[PDB]
């Protein structure tokens, strides 16, 4: 009834179930939708479908959702000082934390349901967005401290081509994704 | 707490209260009554010219203002610092740790009315003429300038 | 979360209490901050005043000092003195905060030949010492009333953010906790009119 | 100490016993700055007011702590005729200090 | 609130809800209806081509984010200080307050739908054409651009 | 039952008792033992046992006594203000306060109903610790309103002394307190 | 919560509860035991000299003053921000994530009284003697002085 | 008996009811009789009552009603800077506002309930001393617009025909308003 997951119903079938999907109320007024709470929610099956992981979207699945999960948990953490704070005494990968976990739930954590062909994604489509994120965020701490700004790293045409990358469709997403790994690589070689 | 049904009712049916603090008998003080909470909602119908005394009402209200901003100041002064204040914060610190400790802390001893608006005259005294708003001039001119350790009501 | 009682009631009730105080006491804190910073800034300007007099005199006695000598031997006795090393900053630990108050050495005794073959550069000499201690007075002043206003500030936004962030929270927490506690006692006031009927049916099977 | 103000003025300066440069170049003196941060002068800078109208820039790009370079807006003898404006200056301080524009 | 029995269960059977915000009322501003928490959840059937005028859906959208936006980055600056800030943000505040103050505040008038739209691109053109990332460019070569002193 | 002390059997209990010993949980989570509530006990027999005690422990008892319970009321003043601003931006005397009520509660309420000596105390003892600890206090305060620093009385060495206090034998506890005592005077004196 | 009839009326028939936490769970961390309101009741009738070692209440009893310093001045940090801490109020916000990360988390290995009690004692090593006041002086003199990188690598 | 405005009875009420008249009792300690705190009443019967007001007083009248309350608007509104600093470090025309507010405070809204003919105010007196206030604002600020000083506006001899502009009989009110009003327009076109 009133949000509220204490209740009679929702604690009778929380015991039983084997995977909970929280919705939230705060995160559905920004039209954020889906509006799974991402802190909070959870799962059971994680651990049972790893080996179909490893045989049918990639190799190295698990880990690279457990750098998307554990860069979630990092900013969940560090928003409350930066409320706190604002984003000036933020030290500066204080602030590249934050921006890559905005571009995580701006680009993976968000799905239309009503565009043409952002409502269906398979296994394939969200490990390349998940590729593109972590080299991003690996290949930009790595050129944050051979001196560049964190206010020239934001600036770049590439942030787009992430951001719009769950625009594409399944066919021309290969493609696109291997274009983009080599504008990611190709466009932190000139910064400085 | 004052939203339980029994005084809540019987704060719905009387004239006021007076309230025991346990933070002025935990300090050591008796009888522990802080005048903060405290009212009589008809104290100003028995008190006046022929009834005590024509200041009693003023003395009330004058003492109460001054321990009312004496007992901020004091808890102020823990993150400013003694020195860091004015002479009027200094002047009601000062007001209110003699005021807890002459006037509400009394022992056992017997005070008439007299020796009461005594005590509180000479607790009046140690703030400055012209801070005393809230008392006509004229009984500031008869009763304003006591000691407090000449009086023995409260050595 | 929260677990619904009436201690944790009372918990919540006396910690919007505290609040409620921490409100007024912040607020006392920055009416003294203020008084403060007000009393800073006339002596800021007072000495912004003072230095913009002693900057026209020392430009004066500087400009008339190598107009009539040579700008070359001013120069060169300016390349003959020695840097003056020593100026430093110590401890002023105000709200628990250390800011760098500043002064300098400045030896006056040993003057690198008083009877000066330039008769320009002692009174230059002297006019940009004034010049310099003007410079000191207004940066130990400046340094201050920055970390008052810095200050100021910072209680300003702790005050608002403690209000319109943990005044409604606390109060949301009150209303849950009293709403579930009047659910809980309309529970136990239906459970005792219906044991009531059931005591009654006894004596109408008693017959 | 150390000032950046003028190519004229570090002269006097250096005849009172103090270091002092010169370049009469805003975006130069402000690299003059930042390599003279870097060279920590006593950790007292003078900067000329129209060379740089704000002193604070490369501190607070660089050094975010214990502000060591105590930075101070100073004029020059251009405008030794009039002051320009000690009493603006003090409530652009105001107005910049406590976010409120305030006068008397 | 919202979590009062009549509006859940209300919020519960609906299509949508229109909620009006206390604080804009506060400023004098009628009707007062914030629409950050208010949604029509059906309308991708009721706008578009040769319902209402073909630019109806990406207009609301860009809308509501510029003044999400705007309303974020004015609770935002409401706490910390009011410089070290961009130019875009202080377009993104005019934006809000234009916004809350002529497309909201419309006191008691029969607007039309192509009114309205025409004070909906007159408050878009106080932002610059890259910025408006949600609608296509057919539409901005269109439209985007009026006086919002001339039409009111 | 709920771990409230609102129930029909503690709110019958609570007013037809004297001398009443509530426990709280915050208390014994961090191993805190006894788990006494100084806040919520109170005993309504401290004015009759006041002559037995001026008798049979010592003249000057129940003012220190008195005083103990000051300084902890002193404590739980500005707690308010110390949780609220922090435990800096206090002024020496309150900070001293502070300190003092920490080790009090650490030195002297906290008893520990396992080791060989101190489960037992006579209050022969018990008023020697509670003459050390106001010793302690009085001259550090009358040090500290004079002019020494905070904290270099928190670094003497005494503390051990007043700390181990409580551990000694009743045997040689007076051998033990003259010169725990004459050590508080002379660290004091050597301090300036 | 610990509050509801099931668990409060068991915890008053039982001896002791190992309480698991949901904050912990969400680190990472397994099993996510907080030591806090978990309690063994007689444990003292099956530790101390002679049973498992000497040593053994005592470093309990440090554990659970040093940690719950960590954890009530996380707190603290939360509500004055990170750098106006003085020393060894950063050494007990360390002492609460090395606990944490080192001794609480394990994977499913099997770790014998020593190895547990060496890593205790590696982590009170970050403490300096005269915090240690739960522990005497001949434990503190014949144990004290091990890193973490010695209790493995 | 809480003395706060959300128990079932006083929301019923204000659901229910076309005025609320809001006591406060620190406008009575602040000695300001009747103590009916503006900011928190409210009547609903304004838009109603509008064509007896432009027919029985005047055909002006509801619009200086909204001036005067709009003049109470924003004399709360920018209550926080003189909260802040104090009446003399206003700017000018917000000390004026503060002085008006001030004297529509100390002259209208307060009234002696115990005088001999301050206890009756009708519909014409009210809109007398009603445009006077109105009148001195609104060329009060045309002279600040000259750019003459706050101080010479403050004292000033016409004010005191202002405070008792209420201590008058209405007998006598229309031999007073119109003396008044010239005296107004003297005033401010004899200044520079």
């Amino acid at each position: 009834p009133g949000g509220d997951m204490s209740e009679p119903v929702t604690q009778s079938t929380l015991r039983i179930v084997g995977a909970f999907w929280r919705l939230d109320a705060s995160l559905a007024f920004r039209r954020h939708f889906p509006a799974i709470n991402w802190n909070g929610s959870y799962s059971l099956f994680t651990s049972a479908l790893d080996p179909w992981y490893r045989e049918n979207v990639a190799e190295d699945y698990p880990e690279l959702r457990d750098a998307i999960s554990e860069l979630l948990q990092r900013e969940a953490g560090l928003q409350e000082i930066v409320q706190l704070v604002g984003p000036d005494a933020l030290q500066d990968a204080e602030r590249l934390v934050i921006e890559v976990g905005r571009i995580i739930r701006e680009d993976f954590l968000q799905q239309n349901a009503y565009h043409e062909v952002d409502a269906y994604c398979s296994m394939k489509k969200a490990y390349g967005i998940m590729k593109m994120i972590l080299a991003f965020y690996k290949e930009a701490e790595a050129a944050i401290k051979r001196g560049v700004s964190i206010d020239e790293i934001l600036q770049l045409p590439v942030l787009e081509r992430i951001g719009r990358a769950r625009y594409v469709s399944e066919e021309e997403f290969p493609a696109y994704f291997e274009e983009a790994m080599k504008e990611i690589q190709g466009a932190f070689k000139a910064l400085a | 707490d004052r939203t339980h049904p029994i005084p809540d009712l019987t704060g719905y049916i009387t004239e006021g209260q007076i309230q025991l603090s346990r933070e002025l008998h935990r300090k050591g003080i008796y009888p522990p009554i802080d005048p903060l909470p405290s009212l009589s909602r008809l104290m100003n119908n028995g008190v006046g010219k022929g009834k005590t005394r024509e200041d009693h009402k003023q003395v009330s209200d004058q003492l109460y203002s001054a321990y009312a901003n004496g007992v901020d100041i004091r808890k102020l002064v823990a993150i400013i610092g003694e020195d860091a204040l004015t002479e009027n914060d200094r002047r009601y610190l000062q007001f209110a740790d003699a005021f807890e400790r002459f006037f509400i802390n009394q022992g056992q001893q017997n005070r008439s009315i007299e020796e009461s608006l005594q005590i509180a005259w000479a607790l009046l005294s140690m703030l400055p003429q012209g801070e005393l708003k809230r008392i006509s001039k004229d009984h500031i001119g008869k009763y304003y300038g006591q000691k407090l350790e000449e009086i023995w009501g409260a050595p | 979360q929260v677990s619904p009682t009436r201690m944790n009631l009372l918990q919540r009730r006396g910690q919007l209490r505290l609040a409620q105080k921490g409100v007024d006491l912040l607020k006392k804190k920055r009416d003294a901050l203020v008084a403060e910073f007000f009393g800073l800034v006339r002596e800021a300007m007072e000495a912004r005043k003072a230095l913009d007099q002693a900057a026209k005199e020392a430009y004066a006695a500087l400009l008339l000092a190598q107009a009539f000598d040579g700008p070359e031997v001013v120069a060169g006795a300016a390349l003959g003195v020695p840097p003056l090393e020593g100026v430093e900053a110590e401890v002023e630990n105000v709200w628990g905060s250390k800011v760098p108050r500043l002064k300098a050495t400045f030896p006056d005794g040993a003057l690198l030949s008083p009877v000066g073959t330039p008769a320009y550069t002692l009174e230059a000499s002297r006019a940009f010492r004034r010049y310099a201690e003007a410079l000191i007075r207004v940066a130990n002043t400046e340094t201050r009333l920055k970390k008052i206003g810095e200050e100021i500030k910072k209680t300003t936004r702790r005050v608002n953010a403690l209000e319109q962030v943990v005044i409604p929270g606390i109060r949301a927490q009150i209303r849950f906790i009293q709403q579930v506690l009047e659910q809980r006692e309309r529970e136990d006031t239906f459970r005792l009119k219906r044991i009531k009927g059931k005591i009654e049916a006894r004596e109408a099977e008693e017959e | 100490m150390a000032v950046i103000a003028d190519p004229e003025t570090a002269q006097g300066f250096r005849l009172a016993g103090l270091e002092g440069y010169g370049a009469s170049s805003a975006e130069e003196a402000q690299s003059l700055l930042e390599t003279l941060v870097e060279r920590g002068g006593y950790a007292l800078v003078a900067v000329d007011e129209a060379l740089l109208p704000d002193p604070e820039r490369a501190v607070e790009r660089l050094m975010r702590g214990r502000d060591l370079p105590v930075l101070l807006p100073i004029a020059g003898l251009k405008e030794a005729f009039q002051g320009h404006d000690v009493e603006g200056y003090m409530r652009e301080l105001v107005r910049k200090t406590i976010g409120f524009d305030i006068k008397l």
